[PDB]
């Protein structure tokens, strides 16, 4: 009895893990560089108007993400304070 | 001559947060020089460099200290490290580094007479 | 030449789907299911353990809302993602 | 009966927004209530049976509504549903029923005297 309930906190330390994962900026430094090859491509260095709206963006997506990354991380602390109180 | 804070989007958070106007390629104003040195993003978000966005940034909004009100240049170390990380890739879609960021314009660290940052 | 700027698109185009993909809700159905078999198991369901009960099931509403709020964040980036390929439509 | 908007967090968005007391426990309080529906929360998180958030919160937190000035409790199918569900898994972990929780207590659906509410 005893041994399920320890297999069953670390099996919400398991669950709390994935939940509090975030990742996001490995995921957003390839989009940015995605967006900075097709730059190059076409020819970013009439298009400047173009190439100033596609950095203005990107920007604000980036902001996104750490706004994103600060909520999981905020998520990762409420998971703690939850293996905490359980372990009274 | 009076510092200002920087407003340029590309060059904040770099490590210094006032500049001066004009600069040395003669930029009115901020919005002047910040039509012109975002035109380098490419170069700077796909991070060839680590010293691209500092070297940029040092010269078209070049930092202003209120405890050495002289003009303070990148160190040649800088420019040279940033240009030997991207040129090649600038070369290779057809852009040449260019002549207004040549590094031998600057001074070389270490040197009494003239200082340079290097972070 | 033109083909090669398409396969850029794709790139951008797939990056992106791995980008705005978030399932933090999907994921959180698990750990509360994880939660509240231990709650049973310690017998939650009835001197100390009534005040330990209550703190953990208000932790758990205010994850939901946590959740939930970055749930919302990751509509408002593949949004953005969206605008950004309307401007790369132009070239 | 003066109608109060719910406040217990476990019986936000069940259906219906005010409630009234004391309830069917004499709790004189919605606090007084809420600290005994959230010490059925590993049973309601779990989903045993998706009736019994509503069934619960029916007792605790009755429905209230300034046109309709009668108190309406759940049929006895709600509390059979919820039993059938959950009933199961509450006996593996050596709780009961509670007798306060009992179906016989509740009206059958067409009662003349009281109305239910079932989906």
């Amino acid at each position: 009895a005893r041994e399920q309930l320890k297999e069953g906190m670390i099996k919400i330390e398991e669950q709390g893990k994935k939940l509090s994962e975030t990742r996001t900026q490995e995921e957003l430094q390839k989009y940015v560089a995605a967006v900075a090859t097709f730059a190059l491509q076409a020819g970013f260095l009439e298009i400047g108007k173009i190439s100033g709206e596609v950095y203005l963006k990107l920007l604000d997506l980036k902001k996104a993400v750490r706004a994103k990354e600060k909520k999981g991380l905020d998520i990762l602390n409420m998971v703690g304070e939850i293996k905490g109180t359980l372990e009274r | 001559l009076a510092c200002q804070e920087i407003t340029v989007p590309l060059c904040k958070g770099i490590g210094y947060q006032y500049t001066y106007m004009p600069n040395q390629f003669n930029h009115d104003t901020q919005d002047e020089a910040g039509l012109e040195v975002h035109q380098f993003w490419p170069l700077v978000e796909i991070q060839c460099s680590p010293d691209l966005k500092f070297f940029l940034c040092s010269m078209y909004t070049p930092i202003c200290l209120e405890d050495y009100k002289k003009p303070l240049p990148p160190c040649r170390s800088v420019c040279e490290r940033a240009k030997a990380g991207c040129a090649p890739l600038m070369r290779q879609y057809g852009f040449a580094w260019p002549d207004r960021m040549r590094c031998d314009r600057l001074p070389e660290q270490g040197n009494p007479d003239t200082l340079c940052m290097d972070h």
